[PDB]
């Protein structure tokens, strides 16, 4: 169930398992935020998460559980 | 997609 219980676990994931790295924390509220001034599109987002956890199953995985069908995200090998 | 409006509120403001 894609609710703010599991957006919030989602974030303090993100956050721990990156306690040493910082940047990459950054980097996924910038996406979001981004995306929320409507400037970025959705391709935009997918695509920077895809990068961002390229060593990240769990956390490619978990976003893509709140995708549609439409915009899937990839895995570049 | 509500789910990535939803996720960027949850983390610009989420509590």
């Amino acid at each position: 169930p894609v609710h703010v219980e599991d957006a919030l676990t989602y974030l303090d994931q993100v956050k721990i398992r990156f306690g040493s790295d910082p940047a990459t924390y950054n980097g996924f509220l910038e996406i979001m935020k981004e995306f929320k001034s409507q400037s970025i599109d959705t391709p935009g987002v997918i695509r920077r998460v895809s990068q961002l956890f390229h060593e990240h199953p769990d956390l490619i995985v978990g976003f893509n559980a709140f995708l549609p069908l439409g915009y899937r995200i990839d895995i570049p090998k | 997609a509500p789910q990535l409006i939803m996720l960027a509120n949850v983390a610009l403001t989420g509590e």
